[PDB]
RNA sequence: UUGACCUCAAAUCAGGUAGGAGUACCCGCUGAACUUAAGCAUAUCAAUAAGCGGAGGAAAAGAAACCAACCGGGAUUGC
RNA sequence: AUAUUGGCGAGAGACCGAUAGCGAACAAGUACAGUGAUGGAAAGAUGAAAAGAACUUUGAAAAGAGAGUGAAAAAGUACGUGAAAUUGUUGAAAGGGAAGGGCAUUUGAUCAGACA
RNA sequence: GUCGAAUUUGGGUAUAGGGGCGAAAGACUAAUCGAACCAUCUAGUAGCUGGUUCCUGCCGAAGUUUCCCUCAGGAUAGCAG
RNA sequence: CGUGGAGGUCAGUGACGAAGCCUAGACCGUAAGGUCGGGUCGAACGGCCUCUAGUGCAGAUCUUGGUGGUAGUAGCAAAUAUUCAAAUGAGAACUUUGAAGACUGAAGUGGGGAAAGGUUCCACGUCAACAGCAGUUGGACGUGGGUUAGUCGAUCCUAAGA
RNA sequence: AAACUUUCAACAACGGAUCUCUUGGUUCUCGCAUCGAUGAAGAACGCAGCGAAAUGCGAUACGUAAUGUGAAUUGCAGAAUUCCGUGAAUCAUCGAAUCUUUGAACGCACAUUGCGCCCCUUGGUAUUCCAGGGGGCAUGCCUGUUUGAGCGUCAUUU
């Protein structure tokens, strides 16, 4: 016989993911000194649709501890999170929806 | 017609450069006339004269450089012997004839003798 | 494929044998080349005899041990008994073989006699270079043949 | 050539196309396309059983039987009837075999060699060779075999002191040492009765 | 096409100059057996394959 | 529809001219020549293709430099210039 | 501080060198099947074709950890 | 000392003689075909010398008919020799749904031999 | 038949032969597909079909026995020169 | 018996015509074949004794090339349609000009381009072949002329991807 | 009886067999050892008074220089002084040069005649912008030179 359908998918020619319209990989912040000892406050800028993903995404901006600029993080939005909300992430963050602990 | 190489060699580079310019000017006007005459075979000898002048000028310049590099162990690659690639990489006569002190003692002590079967 | 009363034959021609056929069309040509090469070598080596002196040895094996033939070279002991060194013997036209040994007195004595007769029948030109012109003898085997004892 | 007729990629079309099953050149657009190939009956094909270099060319002959033929040829030279029947003009020659003086071996010039041969009765045989030159009758003319002529006398000597060079340019005349007689010369075309002029020294050495 | 690279245009220029009859004076030379240009090309019969 | 009507849709070249060998064999998308193997350092050649070797082997071109090697060897790769003799 | 050593880098540093072609013959690697066996799998075709790497005018081999069992022979190559 | 269907320089043949011999005796790995890898032809001969036909005449012209050149236009750049299939003209003969053949003789045409 | 959509289509780009691609017909992969095309191994093997080139003279058959994965083939004895 | 080539011989034949070819002309042989005359032709060729082989064709849906009957036959019938006169020319149903009758009917038989082609564009000269009739005409043949950019494109950027 | 059909001959067609010819092929033998980063083999484009191809050559372009020979080349035209001579020739030989764009191909790229950097010089009222000319800038590795890195590590000062 010939190579069956499920075997052909591993070659990844026409079976790759369609990622043109993706907003980006959804990840938390990199575990750093502020996260493991205290907390750092971020601001939700917008909640946007992501192609190929049912759940919406949230854009949260944090300040860079070690140099003067802003850092952009892409989170998966929980129910109740709204634009303009402050997000607290770290070991000493409060127990509220949207906080990372 | 045409110039003579042996006559050009007895002239300085300033005279040769001026003569080249005159030949180039003559070539330009002949090409203009070629557009009217049915044929113009005279243009051949002018082109060959320019080639002869360029040959002699190049001979003088290359000869002058050879005097600058005379004796020195490094010369430009265009002034070195061509031969072949393999011949230029082979050991020189001095390198190929080298022997150890042990071997030269044997060669002097016991060389191939000359003998005959007579008596 | 098998018929009649005929011998069983074994002709090994089941490979691509036609690609490896060698016909000696140059048998006559190579004979001329060898003769030309021998002539030009004799002229190159002065009056030297074109071949080295060889000893007489016993052929091995029970089948061929009744005969004597020519060996590669004289042993170190045979050369020493003749009254000269191995290094000088090589430069004078005598073959020396270091791996052959002497265990038979008859063979040892005969090879000693061959070396002595050879030395008395040759002339060694001095290193000065005067070089008197002597006739070249092209063979030392014919001059010193080997006879069955 | 071993590659002749096989420098193609031709393949048979098979049956069903109303043509013979011979292999045919592929492709198109040249006129050569579709033509037969590889066959001994095909134009531009391979010949049947191509000739090979390992065909036997030389033949072994027993040495003693070879000497038997040579001895018979020598004895045939002494028979006048056989010599005449082979085409030699020896009608008015006094005695066969003809033996001449040994000084013939020392002749240096062609002019005096020819005069000596004519003086012993070989003049008519020499004229036969000159007047028999003809152009060859086939394709051998442009294969370096353009002219043919008859064979003249054979002069046998014991020592060569100039006789070989003196007769070299004479048409149809060849010399031979008595010690190395050639059957190809004694019986040309396998016909016995060669006209042989013996030198006295060579005649004695036959014993 | 109207849009063409320099290489294509240079190739076409040479093919135009090679498509001409043989001069008559060449046919009278000693030992001349050339009669017509065997490499003549017409734009509608044989394509350049470019 | 796979014959004559399909032949009318052929207006995009798979191959273009090769810079090295000059044939119309440079595959556009694969960026490689199917005839000489450019841009690979070696020129592609195969022992099963005896005729293909013959079409491009040494001696089929001009041999601008290799022409004169035999003459130079015959004169022992001499250097200098010919001296002026009489007449 | 200063000066060595070791190891590892840089330079359009001074001077060189390698690539590609050819490949009949030469030194290696890799490696089939048609075919034969009246079938066929071991076998055979064959340590072959195709594929890959490397030389020269020749290459390779070569002065015995050899052959022998003889009264011993004596580097290698070829017939 | 051995090998050598490559390269360069030579000498040869009971080899082939233009459908043969290398695919190629010629502007041949050319013309041409294929997107491509690749595939791959046909094609040699006037005469010693163009001396390659001035001139006249018919025709719009190609050409024709004369003249002329040559040993020969029964050699005219469709050119040495010029076979067969097939075709035209002329001459002879036969023929009521084939033609052709064998034996024998009539008729017509044609022909050798001996006139000892 | 369908005709605003699982619509139609240009150009760019990706997947290559026991592989690809398939809303699945063993369909399609350059008029080639129940395994493309090109060259070589390769003049692959064939108990099977076809063909196998001058004259005259003399002699002149067999389709039967035994064995064979033997039954369109061989060996063997016979018949023939 | 015949064919290509080889050794020997007939001091063989031949430009005063060798070989080849044509010839309901003659002779020899049971036959394979051999010999002669006539015509054509132009440079080499044969008898005999032997040697040698790529040595003899009616066939193979044989190979290559050439040629028939069929046969002046099938046919040259889609896309509505042509007509009169003059000019040119050896020659006009088809070229040019004028006049008339018609069609495409703006998703055109109109006016520009992308691919692809490559001089087919334009003028003069010109009809052997090509335009499945014709031809004085032509995208044919011969000889020449013609493509002008700071602003239009390429060039630069990145897309799937390489 | 003609036409027509068939057979034979002569002359004429069609076609290119046969015969003769051969600057080609094929096989055997002998001798020799010489490609390339000093840019090869191969490819593209050009070069002649009148050339498309083949052959030759590279903007010095069917060639330049040098040596030999000693009067041509030839289809036509032209040049003639090149003819008792540093000299004719599409001659031979060949040791000096030229050698476009490429190609192992080497500043980076290449379906582009696309885009940079450095040195010297010239011009535009200019070290910085623009343009012309000349000369440069690939990779792996070896030896050496120079400038450096590391508490890998030694000695010596405070
Ligand atoms: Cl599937
Ligand atoms: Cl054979
Ligand atoms: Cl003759
Ligand atoms: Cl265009
Ligand atoms: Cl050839
Ligand atoms: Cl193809
Ligand atoms: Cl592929
Ligand atoms: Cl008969
Ligand atoms: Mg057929
Ligand atoms: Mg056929
Ligand atoms: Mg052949
Ligand atoms: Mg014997
Ligand atoms: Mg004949
Ligand atoms: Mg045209
Ligand atoms: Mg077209
Ligand atoms: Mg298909
Ligand atoms: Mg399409
Ligand atoms: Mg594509
Ligand atoms: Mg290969
Ligand atoms: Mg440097
Ligand atoms: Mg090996
Ligand atoms: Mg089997
Ligand atoms: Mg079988
Ligand atoms: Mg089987
Ligand atoms: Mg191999
Ligand atoms: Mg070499
Ligand atoms: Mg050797
Ligand atoms: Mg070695
Ligand atoms: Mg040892
Ligand atoms: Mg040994
Ligand atoms: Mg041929
Ligand atoms: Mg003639
Ligand atoms: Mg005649
Ligand atoms: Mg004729
Ligand atoms: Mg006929
Ligand atoms: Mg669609
Ligand atoms: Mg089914
Ligand atoms: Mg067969
Ligand atoms: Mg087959
Ligand atoms: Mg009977
Ligand atoms: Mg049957
Ligand atoms: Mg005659
Ligand atoms: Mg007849
Ligand atoms: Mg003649
Ligand atoms: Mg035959
Ligand atoms: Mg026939
Ligand atoms: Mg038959
Ligand atoms: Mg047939
Ligand atoms: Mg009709
Ligand atoms: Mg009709
Ligand atoms: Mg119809
Ligand atoms: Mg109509
Ligand atoms: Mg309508
Ligand atoms: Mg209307
Ligand atoms: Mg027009
Ligand atoms: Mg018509
Ligand atoms: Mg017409
Ligand atoms: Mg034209
Ligand atoms: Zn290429």
């Amino acid at each position: 016989g010939r190579v069956i359908r499920n075997q052909r998918k591993g070659a990844g020619s026409i079976f790759t993911s369609h990622t043109r319209l993706r907003q980006g990989a959804a990840k938390l912040r990199t575990l750093d000194y502020a996260e493991r000892h205290g907390y750092i406050r971020g601001i939700v800028k917008q909640i946007v649709h992501d192609s190929g993903r049912g759940a919406p995404l949230a854009k949260v901006v944090f300040r860079d501890p070690y140099k003067y600029r802003l850092r952009e993080e892409i989170f998966i939005a929980n129910e109740g999170v709204h634009t303009g909300q402050f997000i607290y992430a770290g070991k000493k963050a409060s127990l509220n929806v949207g906080n990372v602990l | 017609a045409g110039v003579k190489a042996y006559e050009l060699r007895t002239k300085s580079k300033e005279q040769l450069a001026s003569q080249l310019v005159d030949l180039k000017k003559e070539l330009a006007e002949l090409k203009v006339q070629k557009l009217s005459r049915p044929s113009l075979p005279k243009i051949k000898t002018v082109r060959k004269s320019i080639a002869c002048v360029l040959t002699v000028i190049n001979e003088q310049q290359r000869e002058a450089v050879r005097q600058l590099y005379k004796g020195k162990k490094y010369q430009p690659k265009d002034l070195r012997a061509k031969k072949t690639r393999a011949l230029r990489r082979a050991l020189t006569k001095f390198e190929a004839s080298q022997v150890t002190e042990k071997q030269r003692k044997k060669q002097i002590a016991f060389p191939q003798r000359k003998y005959a079967i007579k008596a | 494929a098998i018929s009649k009363n005929l011998p069983i034959l074994k002709n090994h021609f089941r490979k691509h044998w036609q690609e490896r056929v060698k016909v000696h069309f140059d048998q006559a040509g190579k004979k001329v080349s060898r003769r030309n090469a021998r002539a030009t070598r004799a002229a190159k080596i002065a009056p030297r005899p074109l071949d080295l002196l060889r000893p007489v040895v016993r052929a091995p094996t029970v089948k061929y041990n009744r005969k004597v033939r020519a060996g590669r070279g004289f042993t170190l002991a045979e050369v020493k008994a003749a009254g000269l060194t191995a290094a000088y013997a090589r430069t004078i036209g005598i073959a020396v073989d270091h791996r052959r040994q002497n265990r038979n007195q008859e063979i040892f004595d005969a090879n000693v006699q061959r070396l002595k007769e050879y030395q008395s029948k040759i002339i060694v030109f001095p290193r000065n270079g005067k070089a008197p012109e002597a006739e070249q003898v092209l063979s030392a085997a014919a001059t010193f043949p080997i006879a069955q004892p | 050539s071993e590659k002749a007729g096989h420098q193609t990629s031709a393949e048979s079309w098979g049956t069903g196309r109303a043509v013979a099953r011979i292999p045919r050149v592929g492709g198109g657009g040249t006129g050569r396309s579709g033509q037969g190939a590889f066959g001994n009956m095909c134009r531009g094909g391979r010949m049947f059983a191509p000739t090979k270099t390992w065909r036997k060319w030389n033949v072994k002959v027993n040495h003693n039987e070879k000497r038997y033929a040579t001895a018979s040829a020598i004895a045939a030279t002494a028979v006048a009837s056989l010599v005449l029947a082979r085409g030699h003009r020896v009608e008015k020659i006094p005695e066969i075999p003809l033996v001449v003086s040994t000084d013939l071996e020392s002749i240096q010039k062609t002019k005096e060699a020819v005069a000596a041969l004519k003086a012993v009765g070989a003049h008519s045989d020499l004229l036969k060779v000159l007047k028999s030159k003809k152009l060859r009758a086939g394709k051998g003319k442009y294969r370096n075999r353009r002219w043919t002529q008859r064979r003249g006398p054979l002069v046998v000597y014991a020592e060569d002191n100039g006789i070989v060079k003196a007769l070299r340019n004479v048409p149809g005349v060849e010399t031979a040492n008595v010690a190395s007689l050639n059957l190809l010369q004694l019986a040309p075309g396998a016909h016995l009765g060669r006209f042989v002029i013996w030198t006295e020294a060579a005649f004695t050495k036959l014993d | 096409a109207s849009h063409k690279t320099f290489r294509i245009k240079r190739f076409l220029a040479k093919k135009q100059k090679q498509n001409r009859p043989i001069p008559q004076w060449i046919q009278m030379k000693t030992g001349n057996k050339i009669m017509y240009n065997s490499k003549r090309r017409h734009w509608r019969r044989t394509k350049l394959g470019l | 529809g796979k014959g004559t009507p399909s032949f009318g849709k052929r207006h995009n070249k798979s191959h273009t001219l090769c810079n090295r060998c000059g044939r119309r064999s440079f595959h556009v998308q694969k960026k490689t020549c199917s005839s000489c193997g450019y841009p690979a350092a070696k020129t592609r050649s195969y022992n099963w293709g005896a005729k293909a070797k013959r079409r491009h082997t040494t001696g089929t071109g001009r041999m601008r430099y290799l022409k004169h090697v035999s003459r130079r060897f015959k004169n022992g790769f001499q250097t200098g210039s010919a001296s002026k003799a009489s007449a």
